């Protein structure tokens, strides 16, 4: 749920 | 053609000018579009990747991967839903979780970042061990 957000933000973040 | 493709936001240049830039044989694989995703600031995770997989397999074609990126809009996403994740770790409600706690929970649930990936963004951040975990939820989703 929202942890998988939390991840999505930071990898586009990173890219 | 079904999707939402007319409301993704995103320059369409860039949407077709990255599948071209990672295309092979006129289909990308959905670690490339994930990837072109990123780059036009949307934010995919596994369950995005693995709705497409299940439709149309690993490589898309130009049109697939236009209904993929319409999947990727998450318009629903919010600042608040990422800062009471964390919240619940902060179980002695200091505002603060340190950069270890953050690397702990990135790192172990979910879509799970490796430990560099996770420690990179946490430095990345802040050069302090506690992080305002509010504000880099703040940070991340802009
Ligand atoms: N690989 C994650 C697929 S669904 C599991 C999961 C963990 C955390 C969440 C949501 O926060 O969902």
């Amino acid at each position: 749920g929202s942890l998988l957000r939390v991840q999505a933000h930071i990898r586009k973040k990173m890219v | 053609s079904v999707a939402d493709i007319q409301q993704l936001k995103v320059d369409e240049s860039d949407v077709r000018i990255y599948f071209n830039e990672k295309s092979s044989g006129g289909k990308i694989s959905i670690d490339n579009a994930s990837y072109n995703a990123r780059k036009l600031g949307l934010a995919p995770s596994s369950i995005d990747e693995k709705k497409i997989k299940e439709l149309y397999g690993d490589n898309l074609t130009y049109e697939q991967y236009l209904e993929y990126l319409s999947i990727c809009v998450h318009d629903k996403d919010n600042v608040e839903e990422l800062i009471k994740m964390f919240a619940h770790f902060d179980n002695n409600c200091t505002g603060y979780l340190t950069k270890s706690q953050m690397k702990n929970i990135l790192t172990t649930w979910g879509d799970a970042l490796t430990d560099q990936e996770a420690i990179d963004a946490l430095n990345a951040f802040s050069s302090e061990d506690n992080i305002d975990y509010k504000l880099f939820c703040e940070d991340i989703l802009q």
